[PDB]
């Protein structure tokens, strides 16, 4: 027995719908303490993993995990139908090949039931913690944000390349180049606006700009940004949200 | 409430008396002045770990007599 409820369908909404920018399709890691949203892009380059924490719900039960597999088209379907201000539960058994989400509107007026099939996402996420990294840095969302839009105009490649107290985007193209360089910066009247920066090697990698594009859309619901990088691994993404957590893992470049 | 402190490096050893809240600053100042050089230029440690300018000997729990490394600050990196 699975009953998420959440206060506003909105709030849904808007998870589905960050979403339907990467990915096409969403796997929902369903457990005792909240729901963890995993999804890979079609491309199997970026990484998805989104953890929807108990408290961000009005009632969560879940006696077992289950695992629900949605499409992300048919999913935005029902939720046209249901209003924003009303209360969106989904309903799942153990073992669930059908899931129910109920519209509530309140007084106890109007209930509004529509069935979605689940799809098998069999292929196993691999959301990499990596127990080490070569480099972990901390920014402001909306710095990291205007670096990769303005070097994505110059190039579908950004290159990242850390040194002992340097960060440095690069790219280079064939209308131009550009490159910032930022340095590790704290302010104690303005702290949201500090640069963090811990290195145990040096590290050089490229990265797609249609993928830094869409992760740096976690911005909106965050204002710092994890970046933790390493040779070995993809690289990852981390925003802190109310809701419980935003992570992206991204395939370096060849 | 005023721990006795022994900073030194290799060839030198001073005592300073500073009160448990004063932040260990003043000390990194008054050591490095007395050796012409810069504070910046110097790495203050503390039973292993690097001082940090702002922490006072009470976060540090520095008992009377306790020892503090000074030792060159290298460039790289
Ligand atoms: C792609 C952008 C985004 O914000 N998310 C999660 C909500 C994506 O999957
Ligand atoms: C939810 C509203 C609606 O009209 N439909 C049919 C496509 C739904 O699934
Ligand atoms: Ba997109
Ligand atoms: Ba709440
Ligand atoms: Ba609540
Ligand atoms: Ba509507
Ligand atoms: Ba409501
Ligand atoms: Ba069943
Ligand atoms: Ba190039
Ligand atoms: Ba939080
Ligand atoms: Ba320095
Ligand atoms: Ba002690
Ligand atoms: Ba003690
Ligand atoms: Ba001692
Ligand atoms: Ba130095």
């Amino acid at each position: 027995m699975l009953e998420a409820k959440f206060e506003e369908a909105s709030l849904f909404k808007r998870i589905i719908d960050g979403f339907k920018d990467c990915v096409q399709l969403v796997n929902f890691q369903c457990k005792e303490d909240g729901i963890i949203a995993q999804a890979v892009d079609d491309s199997r380059v970026l990484l998805v993993s989104l953890e929807i924490g108990v408290e961000a719900f009005q009632e969560y039960r879940c006696d077992h995990p289950v695992t629900l597999g949605m499409d992300l088209t048919s999913l935005s379907k029902i939720l046209r139908c249901g209003n924003n201000t009303d209360t969106l539960t989904l309903i799942a058994d153990n073992t669930p090949d059908s899931i129910i989400l109920l519209f509530e509107d309140t007084k106890k007026d109007r209930i509004a039931e529509y069935s979605l099939k689940l799809m098998d996402i069999d292929a196993d996420f691999l959301g990499i913690e990596e127990l080490q990294y070569d480099s972990t840095l901390s920014l402001p969302s909306s710095e990291f944000s205007k670096i990769v839009r303005d070097l994505s105009q110059l190039s579908d490649s950004i290159n990242i390349m850390i040194t002992k107290e340097t960060i440095k985007f690069v790219a280079d193209g064939d209308i131009g180049s550009g490159s910032v360089i930022i340095k590790p910066f704290v302010d104690m009247e303005h702290p949201e606006t500090s640069i963090k920066l811990e290195m145990d090697q040096p590290v050089d990698l490229t990265f797609g700009a249609k993928y830094l594009l869409d992760i740096i859309k976690g911005s909106s619901l965050s204002d710092r940004v994890g970046i933790r990088l390493s040779s070995e691994a993809p690289a990852l993404f981390q925003f802190d949200l109310k809701s419980g957590f935003l992570q992206f893992f991204l395939a370096p470049k060849f | 409430t005023h721990i006795n402190l022994k900073v030194s490096d290799g060839s030198s050893e001073i005592f300073f008396k500073i009160k448990k809240t004063t932040p260990l600053r003043r000390l990194m100042e008054a050591f490095a002045k007395r050796q012409g050089k810069e504070m910046d230029s110097l790495r203050f440690l503390y039973d292993g770990i690097r001082i940090q300018a702002d922490q006072t000997p009470e976060d540090l729990d520095m008992e009377d007599n306790d020892i503090i490394e000074a030792h060159r600050e290298q460039i790289g990196g």
